């Protein structure tokens, strides 16, 4: 697309975010409760969000989407078909930081809600792919001790746990399925 | 070899030739009550003296009574189209008398 | 015991087997009536791979003929060697899939595709022992690309450990006969990778390459690229009907070439092709043959070798020539080219040996290489299809179909993957 | 006479340079695999001992 | 009533295989069909055709082998050529389905159904023999099928018999011309079969075989045949020790205890000299001191390792011809003055010599020509060690990234399968070390 759609529907006045943050960071109030918004027209809005780099879009993007997840209760099993294609241009970017962002977003989605990974297995042919390009791309320094932990910047790092998640909540089949797209991995 | 009735069968087929491109063809037309999923026989083309040769018929080769050589099969040319005799006739090669196919 | 069965479809993919049989027909000695004529006592030891036996004496090729136009299929028939077929083997229906691939797999091909199976099923039980199937089918083509692909999705269904075989010719883009030829190869490998064991892709584009530079005859006929594909018909099964020092099966080929279960693509060669003149001339021995082997204009795929690089390598020499000028050569070609050769595959080139060389050659060698370089096709390919349908152009007709525009976004992306990461391997080193 | 002929049944139904090929690389014979050239050639109990050593430069091939 | 049982399994066995019995069909006056000429008795003494055939009470006689391959090109090959009437019907066993070099195919998949048909042949064998000292098996580790039934047997066979001894002459790939591309995977796989359940093996690797065709025979186009050929006359130098005169014999189970100094090391690289063609095999004296050194010459070694780089443990090294015992004890007192060659430092005395009266015999057609004298060397060295890292090392780059994997882990054999085999080589490579440091 000539512009990210995120950038352009926000643009219009029908996001229902605003910043006004007055504290310790940052936060964010949104306009309206978020229990009454619908998921369909919205959820994978957000999503296509990550991909900005260029602020404000980048953060208020992000912040939403890992607390659209945390409160959703429900509804969110509703939306898993529409989250496919997305999420995949959002891999694709090459970017570094992006993968840090929204790869603890997609982490932290299967266990938002019970009984949504067993419907994410059949899709894994999409998102597995990317997952393995870095795999085994890690920081190899030795003995001097790592200073930024802190902040998950170790691309190797955070992928590693990354389908120990999906495989533990994926289910029975998850496993055959996995090790098909990347061959290295080993059982857990 | 499996039938009960019959031990030979006879097949009825014209050969055209087309005086155009030397161009041969090979139909046998449907014979009714027939049981044989028939249609064109041989696609019109030029067709060799010996399998894989290259060597090509010339009219001058064709006439009746005479063994034809088409992919080892053998046929046998037996009747004369009304419009056959006049242009045999016309370039002056001898023509040989017909008998009825048994 | 381990014998193949071929169906082929659509007016490209049955003109290729009206001109294989008669090519395949003639190395064993079968003369169109059937009858034994042959020359060689060997011409007969191993008949029950490609033929079946009939009372009487005649022999019948295991072909299940398949088109949804009744037009060629009444053709193949009339042809030379014609009426080897079985003509209860023949399917077809009645109204034509008119090169729309949802016709052809969804609509029609449904509709016939019953029948089609249950001829497949019968002979497949006749055998001793299934080995596996091979298909001929053209992706530029509806029927051959929405008919020809829903067969192998079903019958890898019955048969789940039986090896398979498929021949593609995919559009390149100098020359264009099909105005939709973009869209139906886009959704045609969405389902061809999945299923098919393995698939090998021969152009339009490298047989007029092929064709006018080497062979240099002026007037080339669909009957001239047809016999190229011949050749290479029979260059990968040699071993399977005559004797030889390094037998390697179909199944063989398929253990040492596919490193990963997602590529299964390979372009294949033929060799020597000399001049109608200058064969006179030439040195036939293993250093001519080898150079020739390796050639970029040989091969059979718009895709330049050089382009990429090669992750595995195959070649089957045919008739009696020492091993070791074989072994040697198979050496000196994998350090020449040190670059082009993945390095964390040791000793990354296959040899086999034959000992009946085919009719018309005192020597042969058919090529079959996994090169890298075939990202080249897809990407292309996958150009011209984005541009025609961003506005939405000429997809009303599969829309009115039950189809829906979601489909074709997924199969977009799939191929996109296959190409991304088909490059992985390409820049990863030890 | 020479090339007015020309018509299209017999253009395209007529394969240029993919017939036979000529003569003198067709001598084999396929019947002749290797294993039969020497191990079922027959052996023999005593072996014909004579042997000779031509007086013209052996051919280089 | 001494006996041996020989065991062919895989493409490469029995083509060798089949090269190995007309090299003993001949040696012993059997005609192809078996029926021993009424007149023109080559064979002095008797009981000679006993150490492999068995007598049917007039007439012809019985190869002692069981061809076993699962795909039937090669065999059916043999039952149709002039040798359709020496081996019994019942023992060419075939199957229908090509291994496909896929070893779990071999091991896991295809070879249960075909195993036990192989032991009951074996059984039978077994049983009319009355003092069987051990079985030979020939296979090609560069194959699936010949790793994976080859496997099998010895497991099969260590279990059923116990003590008895075996003895391997396998054939492994060269280090840089190489046929298959997934030769090193079933190297290490199989290494692993008979490092635990054999009692000797001899390398014969391919590269190492053309090479001595070459500087020798004065052949540029050698084919498989002739490397049968020369497999074949080892076969035989170590072998004729058991059915023929000797005034110092040498027996099967006479290798076993002189020439393994632990359980663990038990590879050998063997070579043979002279070969010499008949254009030029008589033009030298071929005296028993020059044939000697050619044996410990660095380039006739069959396998691909140079021995001056690494100790000497013990050789095995046999004599054939008029050799007299004076001329040798000068040989091997001699051979051991040079400088080049030294021993290690815990073995003052290693070398075990036997005489053979017979000489080797020129088969017709073939390349050898007639010889009085010839020595056959089975030789343990410390430089073994490289072609076992060689060949682990190549093990490791396609392993690094799970290439080829996925073609296994299908037939049956678990993931963690593959990199115990590991250990063992990891394991042995350490191990010649360990034991090559002077006390
Ligand atoms: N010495 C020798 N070795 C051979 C010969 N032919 C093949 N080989 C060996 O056989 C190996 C390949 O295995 P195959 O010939 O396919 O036999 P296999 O291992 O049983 O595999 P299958 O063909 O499926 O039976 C090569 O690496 C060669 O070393 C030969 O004529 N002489
Ligand atoms: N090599 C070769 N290709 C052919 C020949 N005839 C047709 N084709 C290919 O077949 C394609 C069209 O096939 P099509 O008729 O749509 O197949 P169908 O849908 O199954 O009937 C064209 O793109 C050609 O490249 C031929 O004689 N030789
Ligand atoms: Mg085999």
């Amino acid at each position: 697309v000539e512009i990210n759609l995120f950038k352009k529907y926000y643009d219009r006045g029908d996001l229902p975010i605003a910043v006004n943050f007055h504290g310790a960071h940052r936060k964010i109030s949104w306009k309206l409760e978020p229990e009454l918004l619908d998921y369909h027209l919205y959820l994978p809005i957000f999503f296509e969000g990550l991909r900005e780099t260029e602020e404000p879009y980048k953060f208020l993007a992000d912040q939403g989407c890992e607390e659209l997840l945390a409160r959703g209760g429900a509804k969110i099993f509703a939306v898993l078909p529409q989250l496919i294609i997305p999420i995949k241009k959002a891999l694709s970017t090459k970017s570094h930081p992006i993968m840090c962002t929204t790869l603890k977003k997609i982490q932290k989605l299967v266990t938002s809600s019970d009984m949504i990974g067993e419907a994410l297995v059949p899709y894994y042919r999409q998102i597995l792919p990317v997952m393995n390009m870095f795999k085994n791309k890690r920081l190899n320094i030795g003995d001097h001790i790592d200073y930024s932990q802190r902040k998950n910047e170790n691309l190797s790092d955070l992928i590693q746990e990354t389908l120990e998640i999906l495989e533990k909540y994926g289910g029975e089949d998850a496993y055959i399925n996995i090790k098909y797209m990347i061959p290295t991995y080993e059982s857990c | 070899v499996e039938n009960p009735y019959e031990n030979y069968r006879i097949r009825k087929c014209t050969l055209y030739y087309y005086l155009s491109d030397g161009t041969i063809h090979v139909n046998e037309p449907k014979i009714m009550n027939s049981g044989i999923e028939q249609g064109v026989f041989i696609k019109r083309q030029q067709i060799p003296k010996q399998l894989n040769s290259t060597d090509y018929y010339t009219w001058e080769d064709l006439n009746v009574g005479i063994n034809i050589n088409l992919f080892e099969r053998v046929f046998r040319i037996v009747d004369c189209d009304s419009f056959t005799k006049e242009f045999f006739v016309y370039m002056g090669k001898k023509m040989n008398s017909p008998e009825r196919v048994p | 015991m381990r014998e193949i069965v071929h169906i082929q479809g659509g007016q490209c993919g049955n003109q290729i087997g009206a001109k294989f049989w008669e090519v395949i027909s003639d190395e064993h000695g079968i003369d169109p009536t059937g009858t034994y004529h042959g020359d060689s006592d060997l011409q007969l030891e191993r008949i029950n791979v490609y033929y079946n036996e009939a009372t009487g004496g005649r022999y019948v090729p295991r072909a299940i003929l398949m088109d949804l136009e009744p037009g060629t299929m009444d053709s193949v028939r009339a042809g030379p060697f014609g009426q080897l077929f079985r003509p209860d083997n023949f399917v077809f229906g009645q109204t034509g899939a008119g090169n729309n691939w949802a016709k052809g797999h969804y609509t029609e091909g449904a509709e016939l595709i019953d029948s089609v199976l249950d001829v497949v099923r019968k002979e497949a039980e006749g055998c001793d022992c299934l080995q596996g199937f091979q298909i001929t089918h053209s992706l530029g083509g509806g029927t051959g690309s929405g008919m020809g692909t829903l067969l192998i999705s079903k019958v890898r269904e019955e048969y789940p450990d039986r090896i398979m075989e498929t021949f593609s010719v995919v559009p390149s883009p100098k020359v264009s006969d099909t105005v939709v030829e973009p869209y139906n190869a886009t959704l045609s490998v969405h389902q061809l990778v999945e299923n098919a064991d393995e698939c090998m892709v021969i152009d339009n584009e490298a047989l007029y390459d092929i064709c006018f530079r080497t062979l240099k005859l002026t007037t080339p006929t669909y009957g001239d690229l047809n016999h190229l594909v011949s050749a290479a018909m029979s260059g990968v099964t040699c071993c399977l009907r005559f004797p030889g020092q390094l037998n390697s099966d179909l199944r063989k080929l398929a253990v040492n070439l596919i490193p990963f279960p997602r590529l299964h693509f390979f372009m294949i060669g033929f060799a020597p092709l000399t001049s109608r003149g200058s064969q006179q001339y030439r040195a036939l021995t293993v250093p001519e043959l080898t150079q020739q082997m390796f050639d970029a204009k040989n091969m059979m795929c718009a895709a330049d070798p050089r382009h990429g690089r090669y992750l595995t390598a195959s070649a089957l020499f045919r008739g009696r020539m020492s091993t070791k000028e074989v072994d040697e050569q198979m050496l000196n070609v994998q350090n020449k080219n040190s670059s082009y050769f993945v390095e964390w595959i040791p000793n990354n080139i296959k040899s086999s040996i034959c000992d009946i060389p085919p009719k018309g050659l005192k020597m042969a060698v058919t090529f079959v290489g996994n090169s890298t370089a075939i990202q080249e096709m897809f990407k292309r390919v996958a150009e011209q299809f984005t541009a025609m349908f961003r506005r939405k152009a000429f997809l009303h007709w599969y829309t009115g179909e039950g189809m829906d525009e979601m489909e074709f976004t997924e199969a977009e992306s799939n191929m996109n993957d296959l190409v991304s990461e088909y490059q992985q391997y390409q820049d990863a080193t030890a | 006479s020479k090339k007015t002929i020309l018509s299209g049944f017999m253009k395209n139904n007529s394969i240029v340079g993919f017939k036979e090929c000529l003569d003198s690389q067709l001598q084999l014979k396929d019947s002749k695999s290797e294993y039969n050239d020497k191990f079922q050639s027959k052996n023999r109990i005593h072996r014909d001992t004579s042997i000779f050593h031509i007086r013209n430069k052996s051919q280089i091939i | 009533m001494r006996e041996v049982i020989s065991i062919h399994v895989g493409q490469g066995g029995i083509q060798v295989g089949n090269a190995c019995w007309e090299l003993f069909c001949l040696e012993h006056g059997i005609q192809p069909d078996g029926q021993m000429p009424s007149d023109k008795t080559i064979g002095g003494g008797d009981d000679a055709f006993n150490t492999f055939f068995s007598e049917t009470g007039a007439g012809k006689h019985v190869p002692r082998a069981v061809f076993l391959d699962l795909e039937p090109t090669v065999i059916d090959e043999v039952r149709t050529g002039t040798y359709r009437q020496l081996f019994h019907p019942e023992q060419l066993i075939s199957g229908k389905e090509d291994a496909a070099n896929n070893f779990a195919r071999g091991h896991y998949t295809i070879g249960k159904e075909i195993v036990d048909l192989c032991l009951d042949r074996i059984r039978k064998l077994a049983d009319n023999c009355t003092g069987l000292q051990g079985f030979l098996v020939f296979n090609s580790v560069g194959g699936g099928t010949g790793s994976g039934l080859g496997s099998l047997l010895l497991e099969r066979l260590s279990v059923d018999y116990g003590k008895k001894s075996k003895l391997g002459f396998t054939i492994y790939p060269s280090p840089q011309v190489s046929t298959a591309v997934v030769e090193p995977y079933n190297s290490i796989l199989s290494t692993h079969s008979l490092l635990e359940h054999t009692d000797v093996a001899v390398m014969l690797d391919n590269e190492a075989i053309y090479d001595i065709c070459r500087r020798n025979l004065d052949i540029e186009r050698p084919t498989y045949t002739n490397l049968n050929r020369l497999i074949a006359q080892v076969i035989s130098s170590l072998t004729a020790s058991l059915r023929f005169d000797g005034a110092l014999n040498v027996d099967i189970t006479e290798f076993q205890t002189n020439l393994v100094p632990y359980p663990r090391i038990h590879f050998m690289l063997s070579s043979y000299a002279p070969i010499i063609s008949a254009e030029k095999a008589y033009h030298e004296q071929l005296s028993v001191a020059e044939i000697t050194n050619s044996a410990f010459e660095p380039a006739n070694m069959m396998a691909k390792c140079d021995p001056r780089h690494g100790k000497y443990m013990a050789c095995s090294m046999m004599y054939r011809g008029d050799v007299v015992p004076k001329d040798v004890n000068a040989s091997i007192a001699t051979i051991k003055t040079k400088r080049t060659i030294q021993f290690v430092d815990w073995c003052p005395t290693g070398f075990k010599v036997g005489i053979n009266y017979q000489p080797p015999t020129v088969v017709p057609g073939g390349d050898l020509a007639k010889v009085m004298r010839a020595v056959c060397m089975i030789s343990n060295s410390t430089a073994i060690a490289e072609v076992f890292s060689r060949l682990d090392h190549k093990f490791d780059l396609m392993y690094a990234k799970r290439a080829f994997v996925h073609w296994y882990v299908g037939e049956g054999m678990e993931e963690g399968e593959f990199s115990e085999a590991r250990e063992d080589l990891a394991a042995l490579e350490k191990d010649y070390e360990e034991v090559g440091i002077e006390t």
